[PDB]
Formats: structure tokens, C-alpha cells, sequence
């Protein structure tokens, strides 16, 4: 039946490559050191062949560098104020769903240039000192192309279609499992290119790389009540993202970003490795010599 | 169990020869391949204009000189206006192909200098902006940035490959170098590689091609100054669907 | 007795995360190349 | 109903908690997947990309000029050409690395690494480079006589202008933490020094100064443990 | 199937050794009561080769003096002030892993020398009144090398990849298990010698004994709040050992610790022993002699 | 969803409750566990480890001198020379034991004790004692002649310098408390004393006094129940 | 069934007799061994130097007197400055041995005393520290106290080892007493322990020796005063891994 | 009819304590010597 | 202390009255002279 498979669930453990005993070896015609980095290959070179090792029988685990287990961590994407005091007495907000708000999230996103993937999101929703009071808040999620809210009364928030969670902010956080959906057959972090035809010769040309496929409507947040309640409320957005398949990785993001949904770097350049007094200088005293 | 050094690649009606090649670059092991019926998605009849357009276009020539920074391109963009590949990308509406693209550079057995050739694919350009907020104008790339044509677009800050990316791991991007006592050219075989099976071949940029001199080219007085740098390309098993009015971008 | 790994909504994109299919292989990043190198032999020959 | 007690842990939020979750969507079929080349499926199949490694990290040293190891015809025998630590999550030539940036993410790492040195001189140039890899315990070597008692190769420029220095996973603990300094020197892997074996020797009309350009990535036996968030990029506000 | 597996849970009885019935002995070259402590081994007597002894079919259980039943006891091994009142405005606090703070604890594990183990720690957390309203903590594990947070509001809160836990005060402790973490085989509660190189010539000495196998980062522990609460928060962290690996018993600590990482002791030593009259005194009354 | 009904004790945090809980890391591999000698599953291995007793723990004696018992050539006949009682628990001579630490663990105790005397004298002095074991309900003997009548041993020094007097489990209970005094006497265990059996002889010209040394440990029928907290060290403030 | 008195222990160029032994204490009941592959983690080949470095080293002679409180020894460091054990431990950063440590100490009929010999894995030396809290210098112990070299350290106050816990339970480790009366040697093979297959021979003490006089050595007037106590050792399976230039310290 | 000893985590370490393997093998401490000793003989002889 | 670094042996006095110490071959030739003194310490044995 169904007994064996619930049983092989546990993680297996698949080890890290063996090293195998190697000797000294005096010839000619045979240099594994000697490489040619030109032709874009890394090179083969083992240990085996560069000096003399013992056999070791590697246990140590592989398992926890796989693209699985290095996305499926719920980090913060957005962060949503439902301003319902002072000036703004909207007592709704409507958030355009964008998960390149957030350096953490967004630096481990763009290693790879597509990435299909189901996500799990989380709102963790207090009021500003931290307390979550019993109040009725309700997260609609708007796709693209449905009528957006534009008061805490409107008729959208009927959600006769729209997929809407309500939740106190005592409860514990709401939690729901997003599928990938896009027109495309993955998320494109980056697109070079443009979204229309045209000439492109605008004063600002907003529009290059901005690729449809990943914008994905908005998040209409709101607080079920009768009038203003006077309360800020910060609901926190968390993506935990699951059945991810990445593909083309990209060097990690080195300068700091600026904006959203464009790759823009501070004219002032930030080296990727820290300075140092002089090339052959390292700060490493270790042990005292024996005879100098 | 090694590469040859001499080297000859004919598609079309094209031939180049090599004689001091390094190898050849098969991006992610992947060949350039049609689009399979389980992966396509628009239902009219693809053209393929087998010899007319799978063939070596050799485009612009850059002079590499001891100050130079380095130049790129975007590889659908480079050909839209050559041949008869231009003009199967000006009337139809979708487009997909695989390239070969052979970047050209000798000089004597006096000179030195390596260059990085690497296909980046989605290049998307950055701008690099003064430190300035409110959203002005010099916070995103001038067309002539992002689509440079067939002429290319010199590095303003190659270190950070105009994009904010360290150029140390471009090497994650199928690359080879050019250097000048090794090889004096660099060849990269690539697959069409997008999250659609065809896109248009004027607003979105499959891959670029960047040109990047790491150690500077030197040389003693007498010798050769003019060291120029050709990039001829060619496009694989390229197909055209939607066919309409020839729009030229 | 492991009793996980079971998928308690109709929708397949509901179950937790599918972490039993490690692959590795850096053969495509780390020898993308067309005449495959011996180690022992000279690259360019 | 079935009598059940509630445990510790109740109502609490792991990030880090693979469970279900109600899907908004219900008979959602998503776009199907076509093949797109180069899908990776682990981060050690990255580490094992050679990337740059910015040797030339000095003071003054701007862009492009930071990946090269200058080396110049010398008037004296014996000298030091360029030297780093092989900590690949210390601050230093490691951090423009693949393998450099993606041990930032983890805790500990293991394994041998792999510097790959390419000479990009003319080809009239000739010379030999002793690049040795001291073990810990001891600080960087002050003369080539000391530095020829570790692992090191003595690299002979021709026609095969790259080689290969292979760091052996040299090591008391089966994982070494990827935070250095302090205490956490426990955990240092050592110096990497490079010394003219012989000189850099040219004909008349060649130019008597070139750069090697190293390459540092991680062996087969390489592996990352106890994954974290890295510390290279800072924010202060959100992006809007 | 597995039915068979979940029946043979239950705690197994193994019983004490029996005492096998003896007689008297006259004879010569048999003296089981003749030893020699010099050799270093313990006596091997028997109650049967002593004395006259019936036979005693023990059934007292002995799996309660297991090293895993003597350690599977969840005890305080920390306690953190979450400081957000008076002269500490912080909201935050950033604790380092130390299991040897707490004479109970500390006592019990240094029983052993090298200890392998996983741990399922305990957070008790309320205000100064013992009180617990609903206040949003955020338990957040830096591992060694990760950064550390310095506000409530700095970016290493938003746990990208470090395991963090979100819980109220008014819910149920928040409770995790950690694997056996360290580059080690075992950690390590005795550690004679230096962590680096050098001359150890300073004034103080003070990195004597420290191994950095045993040093397993921080806990950062905040309330998730927008500006300072006024509110103190402890923090009581208690550590439950399970899948233990002892080796290498040492001597109960006799004298009082004074210092969390090192061993020393006053210079006033207490004896081991409580003292007594003289030698021949005992505090027995017993009962009435029938003919002194 | 299924029907379920919450049952007191829910939310409850009990330190003794073996229950799971979630993991922090996810595909977490621990390191690999080689051999290292000297491990131990039991605590009741401990307890049958010889260790010294502090029988001289008289006020005034200081240092390792707690742990001899003082023999001489005596003047008269059947005289007392130590006695302490044989409560591991309490205390008194065997908090100085390892049996005796680990027994203020644990709440209730039972099985056979051991004691082992070493005599630490010249090789030519020569001397036979009586250690006899009392049971419980009488008080320390005050002759040899009624100390006799309980369980003892002739000891006659000679090339085996050591021998052992087992406590037996003579007990009305299975176990006996481990706390004494007051009502708890109940489970007291009795006195050991040593009596001179003949004198202690030495020829000329060597040292009149030695010294008895009493290792107590337990026998293989040896038993803890009810793990507590000890009472051995206290503590008024954090080790910070 | 029993064991006899007379013993001799040869391991390399060394021979030890001995007339009046207790026995041979073997810790926990393992023998000295080397790293087996499936525990080791250094990929270097190990050398080992049979007989060149296992051997016996008869190091130091304390006087044993009436008012002794005992010396301790650190196994490691006190073969680390002697023969060709103390150069391959300079000059390679690993080491992992295990050992049989020796003490001889003999006295006419006519003298009597105990010592305790024990062999202490970990043995971490404490400071005894006046009852000040600010952190002063005096609540660590110096360099000379961890690592007495082979002189070895003479105890401060042997009733808590030096190291807050109490001696009568020094028995839990591997030990033996040397009465006058009975034996006059004590005979501990110890392998190696250690949480890793190996470690630096300098920084880290695998073992502690102690020798404390337990029952005090008294005689009378005409015999022999200076009744002398030596060590000797020797290293058993001892490894070496990790080549560099010989660091003393 | 005990259901215990499940663990509900795909991580081993997630799991109860393991209480069912309890082994006493005290000769390591306490006859850790070469040539054992009868009971019934002279220690030295 | 130097000494010890040679071919020894401990000798314990008891009822065995008597301790042999063998002077192994230790030589490079396989025969030594006889004639000692003089270019001739190339034959030289040692010392106990
Ligand atoms: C009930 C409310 C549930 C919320 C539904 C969330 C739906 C989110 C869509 C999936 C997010 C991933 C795609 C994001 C890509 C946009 C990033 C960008 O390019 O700026
Ligand atoms: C979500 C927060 C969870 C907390 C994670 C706790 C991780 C603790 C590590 C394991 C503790 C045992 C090792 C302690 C050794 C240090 C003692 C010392 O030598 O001072």
C-alpha cells in the first residue's frame, strides 16, 4: 500500500565526493596541473594528481546546498501599512505585489535568471506597539486586470471571485499557498527588453526591462469596519518559496541597490573585495617560527 | 583526448577558418534546436530560411587600444537590420534562434592583453545614477544603452559589467578568453534560451555579448598599434512565425 | 515511523516543498566545451 | 469530537517550516513547462565555477586593474610576487568569487579549493612561479626557502598558459566556519604565496611587465552546511 | 508493516543482577576478599564469597541511571532581558550561546568531557508581573559569521536564510530542536589548551580552555515594534538534551563556580565532606542496647 | 476539519516531556561521528568505580589528610579505630565518593555497597583489624566484643595490601531514600567501624603510625531511582 | 588467573624492567591505535616514524619529601622540546598519538606512603582566585602553569587537582597507586583521545599526568632521605600530517 | 496499543529521545587492566 | 638524559641477582679491527 511511501520521506543523505589514495608519480606527457583557462573550462584537476592523499570515505552531507532547501525560507517581500489615523483615513491599501522590495530576498532571487516556482505567503499583521487587538482585517488579492478598491465601502470587497482571507490580528498569521502564475513559463528577474513597440526615445525610458510576466496584481488589504478606527496597522508579507526550479544563475549582486524594478548603481563604486595595505600583505600572525 | 588547435566553422555560405583557437564553447552543453511541437505555443506555420540566414555576418570591428574598457552587444538586436536574417526579424512578428558567435582578435608574439568574451544572457543594461532620488531622468538607460545595433556600446564602468554585477563572476556566463600568446580567437555556441518558445525579435534582447579586455593589451614601440577586435556572428536553426507588415522597431 | 509528505487539498501546488530529488551535476557549467579534455593530456596540443 | 492536546508551539510562525497551506486558487493548471538549457539544481555545482579572484585589492587600485597579479622582470632572485588568505567567506580576494559570495550564505563549509593561475604575457616571455600553500599554524612565509615546505607547484609558462594549485582540505574539523577573525582564526586554511622560481626573463622589444590573472573556485569534495543570510549587501529603506 | 514497530515502544524493564544463594567456605588459596587496589581496577568481591546469601531474584529496574534519562530534562541554561524601558531604549538583545551559566546545568554536563547531542530548546518569556499580553517576539538564531543586529529595525531582522521564530507572549512557549551543531565530533566542556598560535605571554591569559567548537553563535531576541514599548521582557532559555553521546566521566564539581567559561575556585577550598566531632563519631541513636 | 476536543494539560511546557519539535535547519547533516574512547551509557557503571572516602573529615584536618584513616601501635587491646556510616547520601564520608554524588542525583537507592581498605604502612608492619558492618538498629558499637556480632572482616595485612568489606542489602524496603535525619532514619543504612583485631606491629627503626585508605564504590545489584536535583552546589548569581 | 609481579615493557630502542608492578593500566580498555580512514579528515598522508619517535623518554625526577603536594605533567607538551618526537611535532601542524606513561619510585622495606598516578583527559588547569570579581589577571593561570613543559608543575592545593574538583574522585580516571609497601612503578597505556582524529601537538594537552602523594612519606632517622620519582613515557602509534616550517610555540 | 515514537519531521534530529538502547558495559572503569584477575585468586602473586 | 637516547636497559635489584645488557652490532663494516686508537676509531664500539 500507501505504508511504503509515507516511509520513504525521510531525507536521505547523498555524501560529498570520496578522495582516493594517490602516490608520487615521474613522468613525462602526463600534467594534470598544466590547464588551459582560455577555453573557457573549468579545470579537472583532482587532488589525486597534484599531491600525495590518503583514501578518505567523505560522510559529509550535500543535501542543504540545493536550490530547494536554499529558497524555501519565508523572507520578508513587503511591507503594507494600513493607514486608518491622522491625515490618511483610508482604512484600506491596496499594494502592488513587487518581491524585489527587500535586499535579503531579492539578492537570493536574482542569482538565477528564471525561476518557476510556487510560493507560500504569510501576513503578519500588528498594530504599531506591537499588540494585535481583535480586529476583523480582510486580504483580498486583486489579479491583474480586476477592479481595485478605492474606499473601505466599495463593492469589490463582495470577493464573489477574488480569492479574500479574513483574519483577526489575535489569530495566529494567516498563511496561504500561492501556484506560479504567470503567462510565461517562468518569472523573468531580468528582461532586457522592452515591454511595447515604439520608438523608445522618451526623456526617461521607465519602461525598459519591465516584463509583464512577473507583475501579478495587488494585495488589497483592509480593516472590516464601519468608520475610521483611528489605528496604523503594518501588515509584514512573507514569501516562502516552494517546487522552485531556477535556471541560468548570474553573478550575485555586488553594488547596492536604489530601486525596485531596475538594476541602477551609485556612480560611486564599492570594490567587491575589501582593501588591503599591499599585495603581499596578510593579517594572519599564527604561531611563532621555530628557527627563523 | 585534446583540442585541436586549428579549427573551421562553415554554416551558410559562410566559412571561418582558425588556426590558433582555444575550443569551442557549447553553451550548457545545450545545441541550438528548433522548437519542439510539445513546447510551442502559437499555431501557425514557423518559416525557416535554412542557408539564407543561418549564416556568418561579420559586423563591427573595434580597435582595442591600452585604455580600452571593453564593448557589448545584444545579440537579436545586433542583426535586425543585415541580410536576409534582418528582414525575416523586420516581418514577422515572432522569432527564436540559437547563434555561433566567433569574436576575432590576433596580434604578434609581441604584444599582449586578454580579453573576456562572454554571451550574458538577459543583459539588462543599469544606469548609474548621481546618488539621485527623485526618479529624474538619468535613472534608467537612453535606447542607444540598451540596443546599441550592429556598431555596439563601449563599457562605461566594465568592473561592474554596467550592470552592478562583479565582472570576477561573469565567468558563470558560458565565456572564453583571448589571450594573445594562447589563442586569438573565442567561439560560443548558444541555444535560444528564453522563458518563451519564440518572443519578438525588436523589443526583447535574448542575449549579450560582451567584449571585456581584463589585462590590459601592451606592446614596445615598432610594433603594430592598431590591434582591431571582429565579431562575426551567425544565428542557428532560426525560425519566424506571424508573419505581417515589416516594422522596422 | 515518518508520516509526512502528504498533501491534505485537492490542488497539487498546496503540498510543502519537494526536497527528495537532489541532482547535481556541473558538467554544463564547468566543462562547457566541445572536444571533452583528458585530464592528464595537455589542453592545447 | 477526537480529544487532542495542543502542544508548545502552537499558533507560532517558523520561517522555516515546510508545511501545507490552503491554495487560493482551486483547479488552478499552471503554464506548461517547455525546457529552457541551463537549469542548475544545486549551489556546489556553482562553487565549482572558476571566478576571478581580486588579488590586487590594494588601496588605490581601481576597476578592472583589482583582478590582476602583477609580474615584472626582477633584479634579484627569490622575491615575492603576490600573496592572499584562502578563507573564502574572509573579507579579501575571495569575495569576487562565486564560491566567495555563495559561502557567505553558509556557515561552514568543507573541501578542497582549486586556484587556477593563467599567464597573459607575450608569448615570448618566459619564467617559473613557485605558488605555495601554507598550512595554519604558521604566518605567511618570509622567504621562498620557507614557503617550498608546504604544498606548492612550480609553474613553467609555454604553450599551456594555465595551472592549477589545488588547496587540500588540510584540516583538524570536518567543517571549518566561514567567519574568520578572533577566536574564529580556529578556523583559518592558510596563505597562498607566490614567488619567482626563477625570473621573468624577455627578449629585446617585449614588454618586461605582465599580470596573472587567478582563478579561485571549489573540488569536487567541496560542501556548505548550516545555511544563514549573508552579510554582503546592507539596506536601509525599502526600495519604493 | 510498521504495527509491530510502534508496539515495541514501551519502555523495556531490564532488571538489577541477581544475588545467587552461597554457602560457608574453610579453606585455603581462595580469597576473593584479598585485593589490590595498586592495580588501579576495582574490586571484583561478590556479596556471595563474603557473606552467607539467599537467592534474590532482583526485579528493581535500572533504566532510569541511563546517561540519556539522566540528561533528557529540560533545565535553564540562560535568561535574557529584552531591555526597552528607562535608560535602554533597545527592544532588542543580542545573547551569546553559553550552556554555562547556570549551576544546574553546567553541574550535570560537565559529568562528562566530550558530549554529542541534540537539543530541543525553550523560550519562557513574560513582563517583571510575571504577566504575558499579547506582545509580537522574534527570536532570531545568528549563527557564527552572520551579522548581528544592532537596533529593532536593522536589516538583519528580515531572517532571509537565518531560522527565526514569531510567537506572542500570551501563546504557548515557543519550542525548536536544534541538531548537534560543530565542526567537532562532540562538543566539548574541557578544552586544555589555546584556540590560536603565539607565546601566550599576556598579563590576563584569558583564551586558556576556550575551543571555538563549543561557541555557537547568538540568540537576537526583540519585540516587533515600531518605537521603544516601555516593557521589559525576560527570557528564560532552557535546553533539553536528547540523543546523547557522553565519554570520558570526570569528578562532580565540588567547589563553587565563579566564572561562566573557566574553571576557578576560591581560595577559601570547602571541603567535600561536612565535618564531624572526631573519627569515631556518629550521629545514630539507634535503639535502646538489650544487655549493655 | 477533524473533529478534535482540547484535554487539560494543553499548553502546559513540562520539562520532562519527551515529545518532537520542530527543526531550525532543514537538511541539516551533522558532522560524522568517529570513535572516541572511554564512553559511557550509564550512570550506574560510575557508581561501581572505586573512589576515595573522606573518613578523617574531623575539623581541623585539612587537604588530602581528610582522606586517611590514622593506625598506630596501640598500648591496649580491642580498640576503635574509625567508624563513619554508610548512608551514601548523607552527610558525611561518602559525599567525597562518586557513588555518593551521583547519589544525591537520584531520590531513592538500592543494592550491595563496597568498601575496599588500602593500608598504606611500612612493608614490615604487620597488624589485623576487624571492620565490621552493623545493620540498623542499634547504634556504633562501643566494644569489639558487641561489633562482632554483625557482618565484618578479619583483615590481616600483608603482600595483598587491600581488602573489601561488602555492605550487604540487608533492607526491609526494595530501595531506601536517599535523604536521612529526622524520620528518615527510618531508611538508614548502619555503621562501619574498624576495630584492632591484634595490634599493630612494626621492628625497630620503622615509622609506629600508617594510614588506612577507604575506597567506596557499589556492587553489581546497585540501583538509583526518581532522578532529582542535587543539593551539593549552590548559586546566587549568573556565571556572567 | 592473577598477575605477576615482574614486567618489562620494550617499544622501540627502550627496554623498561620492572621487579615489584602492580599491573599495566590499560584506559577504557582500547589500545592505542592509528586513524582509521573512515574517521580521518586531512587528505595528506601521514608519516610515521616507527621507532624513531615511539620510544621511551625518561623526562624528569621529583624528589618526593614529607611535605609534597604532587606534580602534573601535560603529555603532549612535554615530549614537544625532546628527540625526534618533539621535531615532528614542530614541524607538522597535526599530531595524534597515544602514549605509556611510566612512573618509578622506589623505597627500601623500611618506608611507606601512596602516591596516586592518573592519567586525566582534558585536564584543565584552574586559578584560584582571591575572592575578586573585576576579571583581574589572577583568574586565569599563566602559560607556566597549562604548559609546565618537562620540568612539570608542582601542585598548588592537590585536594582540588588544581582544578576545582575533588581529588577522592580522581579515580574515575585511568589510574594507579604506587605504595611502597606493595609496588614501586605505575604502568598506564592511554590511546589517544580527542573529539578529532587529530589536532596541533602545541596548543592543545590531550592528557593530564598527575602524581600526588596521597598517603605522605614517612621513615625514620638512618634511612635514605631523597627517595626520587621519574617519569618516563613513550608515544605509541604516533601520526604526523600537515608539512611547514618548525614552529616552536 | 502504544503510538509513540513517530517523528512528524523529515529531519532525524526532530525526533524524541531515544530511550530503548540501554547498554552497561562498566569493565572499561572499572578493570581497565591487562592480565584480569580471578576473584577468587591473589591479586600479585 | 643523554644517555637514556641509546641501547639501555633499567635494572631492578631483587632476588634475580643479575642483569645482562647486549651490546648489539650496531657497524657499518661487517667486521670491525681489532686495533683501536688513531685513524683506527673508525672501528670504535661505543661506550657503556
Ligand atoms: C489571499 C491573498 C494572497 C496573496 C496572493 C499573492 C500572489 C503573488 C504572486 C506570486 C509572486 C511571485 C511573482 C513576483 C514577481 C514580481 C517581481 C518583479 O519583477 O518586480
Ligand atoms: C530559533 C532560535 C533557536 C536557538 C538555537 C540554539 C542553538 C544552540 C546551540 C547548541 C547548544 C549547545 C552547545 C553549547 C556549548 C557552549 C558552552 C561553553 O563552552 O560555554
Amino acid at each position: 500500500s500507501a505504508v511504503s511511501a509515507l516511509a520513504d520521506t525521510t531525507i536521505s543523505r547523498v555524501t560529498a565526493a570520496n578522495t582516493a589514495a594517490s602516490t608520487h608519480s615521474l613522468g613525462t606527457g602526463r600534467v594534470p596541473a598544466l590547464q588551459a583557462a582560455e577555453t573557457g573550462a573549468s579545470s579537472n584537476s583532482s587532488d589525486e594528481n597534484l599531491i600525495e592523499t590518503r583514501c578518505v570515505m567523505n560522510r559529509n552531507g550535500v543535501n542543504e546546498a540545493s536550490v530547494e532547501h536554499f529558497y524555501s525560507r519565508a523572507g520578508l517581500v513587503g511591507v503594507v501599512e494600513v493607514k486608518d489615523s491622522g491625515t490618511s483615513l483610508d482604512g484600506y491599501t491596496v499594494w502592488p505585489i513587487d518581491v524585489m522590495g527587500f535586499v535579503q530576498q531579492r539578492r537570493k532571487l536574482e542569482l538565477s535568471t528564471y525561476m518557476r516556482f510556487d510560493a507560500e505567503f504569510t501576513f503578519v499583521s500588528n498594530l504599531n506597539n506591537s499588540t494585535t487587538p481583535g480586529m476583523l482585517l480582510q486580504y483580498m488579492y486583486v489579479p491583474p486586470g480586476a477592479p481595485k478598491p478605492d474606499s473601505r465601502k466599495s463593492y469589490q470587497w463582495q470577493t464573489a471571485t477574488n480569492p479574500s482571507v479574513f483574519a483577526k490580528l489575535s489569530d495566529p498569521p494567516p498563511q496561504v499557498s500561492v501556484p506560479f502564475m504567470s503567462p510565461a513559463t517562468a518569472y523573468q528577474w531580468f528582461y532586457d527588453g522592452y515591454p511595447t513597440f515604439g520608438e523608445h526615445k522618451q526623456a526617461t525610458n521607465l519602461q525598459y526591462g519591465q516584463c509583464p510576466n512577473n507583475m501579478m496584481g495587488h494585495f488589497a488589504i483592509r480593516t472590516v469596519s464601519e468608520s475610521t478606527t483611528g489605528k496604523n496597522i503594518h501588515v509584514r508579507v512573507y514569501m516562502r518559496i516552494k517546487h522552485v526550479r531556477a535556471w541560468v544563475p548570474r553573478p550575485l549582486r555586488s553594488q547596492a541597490y536604489m530601486v525596485k524594478n531596475y538594476p541602477t548603481y551609485s556612480q560611486t563604486i564599492t570594490n567587491t573585495a575589501t582593501d588591503r595595505a599591499s599585495i603581499t600583505t596578510t593579517d594572519y600572525e599564527g604561531g611563532v617560527p621555530a628557527s627563523p | 583526448g585534446y583540442s585541436d588547435r586549428v579549427a573551421q566553422l562553415t554554416v551558410g555560405n559562410s566559412t571561418i577558418t582558425t588556426q590558433e583557437a582555444a575550443n569551442i564553447v557549447l553553451s550548457y552543453g545545450e545545441w541550438p534546436e528548433y522548437c519542439p511541437s510539445t513546447d510551442a505555443t502559437a499555431v501557425d506555420k514557423p518559416t525557416r530560411p535554412d542557408v539564407s540566414v543561418n549564416r556568418f555576418y561579420t559586423l563591427s570591428t573595434k580597435s582595442w587600444k591600452t585604455e580600452s574598457t571593453g564593448w557589448y552587444w545584444k545579440f537579436p538586436d545586433v542583426l535586425n537590420d543585415t541580410g536576409v536574417f534582418g528582414q525575416n526579424a523586420q516581418f514577422h512578428y515572432l522569432y527564436r534562434s540559437g547563434f555561433c558567435m566567433h569574436v576575432q582578435c590576433n596580434a604578434s608574439k609581441f604584444h599582449q592583453g586578454a580579453l573576456l568574451v562572454a554571451a550574458i544572457p538577459e543583459f539588462v543594461i543599469a544606469a548609474s545614477s548621481p546618488a539621485t532620488k527623485p526618479n529624474s531622468q538619468g535613472l534608467y538607460p537612453d535606447f542607444a544603452h540598451t540596443n546599441p545595433g550592429k556598431d555596439g556600446q563601449e563599457f562605461r564602468d566594465p568592473y561592474v559589467l554596467d550592470a552592478g554585477i562583479p565582472l570576477s563572476q561573469a565567468l558563470i556566463f558560458p565565456h572564453q578568453w583571448i589571450n594573445l600568446r594562447t589563442n586569438n580567437c573565442a567561439t560560443i555556441i548558444m541555444p535560444y534560451i528564453n522563458a518563451l518558445p519564440f518572443d519578438s525579435a525588436l523589443n526583447h534582447s535574448n542575449f549579450g555579448l560582451v567584449v571585456i579586455p581584463i589585462s590590459p593589451l601592451k606592446y614596445c614601440n615598432g610594433a603594430t598599434t592598431e590591434v582591431p577586435i571582429t565579431l562575426t556572428i551567425a544565428p542557428l536553426n532560426s525560425e519566424f512565425s506571424g508573419l505581417r507588415q515589416a516594422i522596422k522597431q | 515511523i515518518n508520516f509526512t509528505n502528504i498533501n491534505y487539498y485537492k490542488d497539487s501546488y498546496a503540498a510543502s516543498a519537494s526536497r527528495q530529488d537532489f541532482a547535481q551535476d556541473p558538467a554544463k557549467f564547468t566543462r562547457p566545451v566541445l572536444d571533452a579534455i583528458r585530464e592528464a593530456a595537455a589542453p592545447l596540443q | 469530537g477526537f480529544p487532542t492536546e495542543l502542544k508548545p508551539g502552537t499558533n507560532q510562525f517558523l520561517t522555516t517550516d515546510d508545511g501545507t497551506s490552503p491554495p487560493i486558487l482551486p483547479g488552478f493548471e499552471p503554464t506548461p513547462l517547455i525546457h529552457i538549457p541551463g537549469e542548475f539544481t544545486s549551489l556546489l555545482d556553482l562553487c565549482q565555477v572558476e571566478t576571478i579572484l581580486e588579488v590586487n585589492n590594494t588601496t588605490g587600485t581601481t576597476g578592472v586593474s583589482r583582478l590582476l597579479i602583477p609580474v615584472r622582470a626582477q633584479n634579484n632572485v627569490d622575491q615575492l610576487c603576490a600573496s592572499f588568505q584562502v578563507d573564502p567567506g574572509r573579507n579579501g580576494p575571495w569575495q569576487s568569487t562565486m564560491v566567495g559570495q555563495i559561502c557567505r550564505y553558509y556557515t561552514q563549509w568543507s573541501g578542497s579549493l582549486k586556484v587556477t593561475f593563467m599567464f597573459t604575457g607575450s608569448f615570448m616571455a618566459t619564467g617559473k612561479m613557485l605558488i605555495a600553500y601554507t598550512p595554519p599554524g604558521s604566518a605567511q612565509p618570509t622567504t621562498r626557502e620557507a614557503a617550498m615546505l608546504g604544498t606548492h607547484i612550480v609553474w613553467d609558462f609555454g604553450l599551456q598558459s594555465s595551472v592549477t594549485l589545488v588547496i587540500p582540505w588540510i584540516s583538524n574539523t570536518h567543517f571549518r566556519a566561514v567567519k574568520t577573525g578572533g577566536v574564529y582564526d580556529y578556523y583559518a586554511t592558510g596563505i597562498v604565496t607566490i614567488w619567482y622560481q626563477t625570473n621573468f626573463v624577455v627578449p629585446p622589444d617585449t614588454p618586461t611587465e605582465a599580470n596573472i590573472i587567478a582563478l579561485g573556485a571549489a573540488q569536487k569534495n567541496f560542501t556548505l552546511k548550516l545555511c544563514k543570510d549573508t552579510d554582503e549587501i546592507q539596506q536601509t529603506a525599502e526600495y519604493q
